[PDB]
């Protein structure tokens, strides 16, 4: 085994925003999901298509790990066939998903008494999101029939809004770090898997 | 695009920029109520200023979306909340004058001083002092002196600046396309659009005057009993034929009749239920009280309270190191933050207060998922009702015997249980005519059908035909008797109390009927009844998203407000009163006047 | 959770007839659904996995057909040794697998 | 292959039991075990899951209340129940899980045991 990074995605000092979310293409070693079951209690462990118990023995061509921070009540939105603010505008999951979703609370690390406004998410967009494709933009979203020429104001809003996490928030409004694992196969010979 | 979707994109941005600016202000207010310092005041003021500026900007911006072109009955309510101009249509030179008048009223009421017509080194203010002398005193002349003195100095210097207040607020009401300023206040009892559930503003002017007709017998018999039992306390001061003096009701204005209990006890041989000694014997503390109340709430079906509640909420007075305002308050800071501020002492009164306050936190928790503008009670009389019900069930002897506060025999004799219904009738029944009187007078003084010169000719005329109270000494026109009250001096709608008393007992009867309770209604403990909790939760979750008619129907099954549950709850008391009023006189004449 | 519903509530047939029971899901589940038999007085037994595959041991008279959301289980010939309750359960969402309310097959 | 349950009885509310399931005829070190309960009307319901390498899974209902553990010394699976409520009255079965690839199922259930509260 070469220990291709799983202790880096979960132990990163700084995560990404909802509309950014870092995508890591991990297929380089023998998978060691034993550490996944450890590292604090999990608010959710909802592997789809594959039983969580019988991981650690299955040959996967390419693993995709996506990480971002959201609030608690939106954690249930990271699932196939779900409609919501995060699903329709920030992060979309296909209906034929084969992977896992792991969420854990991060009030101690990702919250400040004054407020953490470094985390952003999109709220308004002309059209919805196709599965697994990003959109980073700052153009003013036209809400009427008068072009604003890139100037905020009436019927012309900025698409990104900040969270503002504070330690005294409730469970549903607390920061939650989410790692989603996506699996797929290709015609290339399988080499990235255990003995 | 369409105007239908140009309002959703505005409220979606509003609901995210409002929560953050409301939480900051709420946290600042909590910090100021924990420490009373100088930095805390500045932080609170800054947060409040930012919140007010944001609300004003959004109210000015939101006017571009006409009401007639929008139809969902959910966005429309939020637009109604946001599009209210308020005190902004008036000229800039009039809003400042109105605010100055309001601040002058607040300062005049707060800084009260009678000083007694004697050595001016002995000055007694209202709280404490005047409230104490009206609560635990038996003298006639002293009570009359205090009653006249409070409304002499304060009342004279409060009426001349009340007329301009009325004129300016009526002008603002006309500017907001309303009829009067009273019609403005009867606006939270208005619903349009949903067929079969409409309730016009004027229809309230019927219901309050339709449900009050059949409360007249019970209150008349209670009034007769109180007068008979006060005959001996003040022998040559009250006549059996009619009304009673307003300075002998144990309260400064006669809002509550609780303090007369010690003078009107049914049977003084045996005491009332008081678990105060048991708290000391079993070493009770604040945390135990709150855990017991939480267990009571869980036994019905409602959930626990969050871990943040037990750690971020102060439950005992810190002491001399800090300065805290000891006043039981339930705080819904938003974003999952619920707290309770109360200086707890071992007493049954605090035991029940832990229950009214925990009710508001549960009712606040119920509608936490609704939009920001709809996160409130369906009307103004639903939050203090889903809170006074729990207290009733907690006070029940069965609940106290099921947790270990009384010796487990405690024969529930009818000799004693009638001592508990009368005490609650001295606070719940004795306030409804007062509220109806005050609200009616305020409504028809805003209406314009009571001239300026007849402001105080009609105030004491209503209190003779609706309530049984009469002035001790003549009051000329220059006085202002209502202005002495906290609510008249400031700006607070006062009819919410009536509409509450009449909702809490409806909800209690519905819950007890759902709990398969057999027997009298006052012996009803809704504990260990999941169906009652579910029935209550179906209403607590709605909030303002749906008309209060449907919310009331979800639990009661009646379209509108009713008083029959209230009369059923007091049926044994009413029967006893009938039994013991056979030799007395029931009813009051117009007046003989304490002055002659 | 993904609810599962079954139709019909009850079914009556004689020996040799063909009986079909349909199972409906709330969300798309692909081919992740399995079939169980609950002969009274005993424990449930696996009949068909992968919504089409025939488990080793069960008679071939049982057939599972479906793809997507709505699935069907059909017994071509009914026999007296079939009075039981049949359940459809999901495998797409783990480990919170949820069962259906079962079906009544009264032999008469 | 056989699975035998034990631990049935009556308990007052707030009590605790330690139910056991003994499996024979195969290798316990490979397959994974599940506890599934059945009530009249509500139907079968998954209660607990244990796998090969020290992982435990519970529903939202029975969370922080069940402590499933296994010992491979004598091929026995244990389940400890505390703070039992009135809704835990059911018949409990211990089942074995297996997959022919991506598709997972329960192979064998056994006999079961009864639990009731008063
Ligand atoms: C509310 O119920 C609890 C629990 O009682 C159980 O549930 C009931 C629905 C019923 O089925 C009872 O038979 C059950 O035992 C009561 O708590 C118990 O009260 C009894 C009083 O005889 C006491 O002996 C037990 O120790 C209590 N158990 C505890 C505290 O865990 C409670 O008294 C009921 N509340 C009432 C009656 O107001
Ligand atoms: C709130 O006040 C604004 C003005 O400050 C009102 O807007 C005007 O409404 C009148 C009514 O017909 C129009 O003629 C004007 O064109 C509007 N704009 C201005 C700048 O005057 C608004 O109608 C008021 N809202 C309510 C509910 O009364
Ligand atoms: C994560 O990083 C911290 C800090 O170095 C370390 O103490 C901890 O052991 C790491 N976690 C894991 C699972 O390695
Ligand atoms: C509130 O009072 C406590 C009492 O010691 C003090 O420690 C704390 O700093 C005060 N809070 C603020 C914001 O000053
Ligand atoms: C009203 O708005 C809500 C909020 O999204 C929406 O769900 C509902 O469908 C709307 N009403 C109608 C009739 O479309
Ligand atoms: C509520 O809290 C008590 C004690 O903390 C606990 O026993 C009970 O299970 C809790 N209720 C729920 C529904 O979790
Ligand atoms: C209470 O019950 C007794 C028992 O018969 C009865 O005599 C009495 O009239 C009842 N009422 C009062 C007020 O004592
Ligand atoms: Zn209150």
């Amino acid at each position: 085994t070469n220990l291709c990074p799983f202790h880096e995605v979960f132990n990163a000092t700084t995560f990404a925003s909802v509309y950014a979310w870092n995508r890591k293409r991990i297929s380089n070693c023998v998978a060691d999901y034993s550490v996944i079951y450890n590292f604090a209690p999990f608010f959710a462990f909802k592997c789809y298509g594959v039983s969580p118990t019988k991981l650690n023995d299955l040959c996967f061509t390419n693993v995709y790990a996506d990480s971002f921070v959201i609030r608690g009540n939106e954690v249930s939105q990271i699932a196939p066939g779900q409609t919501g603010n995060i699903a329709d505008y920030n992060y979309k999951l296909p209906d034929d998903f084969t992977g896992c979703v792991i969420a854990w609370n991060s009030n101690k690390l990702d919250s400040k008494p004054s407020g953490n406004y470094n985390y952003l998410y999109r709220l308004f967009r002309k059209s919805k999101l196709k599965p697994f494709e990003r959109d980073i933009s700052t153009e003013i979203y036209q809400a009427g029939n008068k072009p604003c020429n890139g100037v905020a104001g009436p019927n012309c809003y900025s698409p990104l809004q900040s969270y503002g996490f504070r330690p005294t928030y409730g469970v549903g409004h607390q920061p939650y770090r989410v790692v989603v694992l996506s699996f797929e196969l290709l015609h290339a010979p399988a080499t990235v898997c255990g003995p | 695009s369409t105007i239908e979707e140009q309002a959703k994109t505005f409220l979606d941005k509003f609901n995210h920029e409002a929560e953050d600016l409301f939480y900051q202000s709420s946290l600042a207010s909590w910090n100021y109520n924990t420490n009373i310092t100088e930095e805390n005041v500045q932080n609170m003021n800054n947060a409040g200023d930012k919140w007010s500026a944001f609300l004003k900007e959004q109210s000015t911006l939101a006017q571009m979306y006409p009401l007639q072109e929008i139809q969902n009955l959910t966005v429309k309510l939020q637009l109604q909340a946001l599009q209210q101009n308020g005190s902004s249509v008036l000229s800039e030179d009039k809003s400042k004058r109105l605010n100055t008048i309001l601040n002058t009223m607040s300062t005049i009421y707060s800084t009260g001083k009678v000083c007694n017509p004697d050595n001016p080194q002995e000055c007694l203010l209202l709280e404490p002092g005047l409230n104490e002398i009206m609560a635990n005193s038996l003298d006639y002349n002293e009570r009359l002196w205090a009653w006249e003195s409070w409304r002499s100095e304060v009342g004279k210097q409060l009426r001349p600046l009340y007329e301009e207040y009325v004129v300016l607020k009526n002008e603002m009401a006309r500017a907001n396309h309303y009829e009067d300023y009273g019609d403005y206040w009867r606006g939270d009892y208005e619903v349009n659009g949903v067929d079969g559930y409409d309730y016009s503003r004027g229809q309230l002017i019927e219901d309050v005057e339709h449900t009050f007709e059949e409360i007249k017998p019970l209150y008349e018999h209670l009034h007769a009993y109180v007068r008979a039992k006060l005959m001996n306390a003040y022998p040559s001061y009250i006549s059996p034929i009619g009304c009673l003096p307003a300075h002998l009701l144990g309260d400064m204005w006669g809002r509550f009749w609780t303090n007369l209990y010690s003078l009107t006890v049914p049977f003084g041989q045996k005491p009332n239920i008081d678990v105060t000694d048991a708290m000391v014997d079993q070493a009770w503390d604040a945390q135990r009280i709150f855990k017991e109340a939480e267990k009571f709430f869980v036994s019905v079906g409602l959930p626990n309270m969050t871990q943040g509640f037990w750690e971020n909420s102060m439950l005992t007075d810190p002491g001399n190191v800090q300065k805290a305002v000891c006043h039981p308050t339930a705080w819904d800071l938003g974003k999952g933050d619920f707290r309770i501020l109360m200086c707890t002492k071992v007493t049954m009164d605090d035991f029940l207060t832990a229950h009214h306050e925990m009710g508001h936190i549960q009712y606040d928790m119920a509608y936490a998922a609704q939009p920001f503008l709809l996160r409130n009670g369906a009307n103004e009389g639903f939050h203090e009702a889903v809170g006074e019900i729990m207290s009733l069930s907690a006070a029940t002897p069965k609940h106290l015997k099921s947790i270990g506060l009384l010796s487990p025999d405690f024969q529930e004799d009818n000799e004693t249980e009638i001592n508990f219904l009368l005490k609650q009738a001295l606070t719940i029944v004795g306030t409804l005519p007062f509220t109806y009187m005050l609200e009616k007078w305020r409504w028809m003084v805003f209406k314009g059908e009571i001239p300026k010169d007849q402001w105080m000719k009609k105030w004491w005329e209503m209190k003779r035909e609706i309530v049984g109270v009469v002035e001790p000494v003549p009051h000329d026109e220059t006085y202002c008797d209502p202005a002495s009250l906290f609510h008249v001096s400031n700006d607070y709608s006062f009819i919410r109390y009536y509409t509450r008393t009449l909702y809490q007992f409806q909800f209690q009867e519905a819950l007890c009927q759902a709990a398969k309770h057999e027997g009298p209604l006052h012996k009803c403990d809704i504990s260990n009844s999941t169906e009652a909790g579910q029935k209550l939760f179906n209403m607590l979750r709605l909030g303002k998203s749906e008309p209060w008619t449907l919310a009331l129907e979800n639990v009661v099954g009646a379209k509108n407000m009713n008083v029959r549950p209230l009369l059923n709850y007091f049926e044994p008391l009413f029967t006893w009163l009938k039994d013991q009023n056979k030799n007395s006189f029931v009813g009051w004449s117009t007046d003989w006047s304490p002055y002659a | 959770d993904i609810e599962m519903t079954q139709s019909p509530s009850s079914l009556s047939a004689a020996v040799g007839d063909r009986v079909t029971i349909t199972c409906r899901a709330s969300q798309s589940i692909g081919s992740y659904l399995n079939w169980y038999q609950q002969k009274p007085g005993k424990a449930p037994k696996l009949l068909i996995y992968a919504a089409s595959s025939l488990q080793s041991g069960v008679p071939s008279r049982f057939s599972g057909s479906g793809s997507g959301t709505d699935f069907t289980l059909t017994i071509s010939s009914l026999q007296p040794e079939d009075f039981a309750i049949y359940y459809c359960q999901q495998s797409y969402v783990s480990p919170t697998y949820t069962f259906g309310p079962g079906t009544k097959v009264d032999i008469k | 292959v056989q699975l035998v349950e034990s631990g049935g009885g009556l308990v007052q509310p707030g009590g605790s039991l330690r139910l056991s399931c003994a499996a024979s005829g195969f290798t316990f070190s490979s397959y994974d075990m599940h506890w599934v309960r059945q009530t009249t009307g509500k139907g079968l319901e998954w209660v607990s899951t244990i796998g090969t390498a020290g992982d435990t899974y519970y529903p939202d209902s029975v969370k922080g209340r069940f402590t499933i553990s296994r010992e491979d010394a004598k091929n026995s699976l244990y389940l400890q129940m505390n703070s039992l409520r009135a809704g835990d009255t059911a018949v409990y079965y211990c089942a074995r899980g297996d997959s022919s690839g991506y598709y997972y199922y329960f192979d064998y259930w056994g006999q079961g045991t009864l639990l009731t509260v008063s």
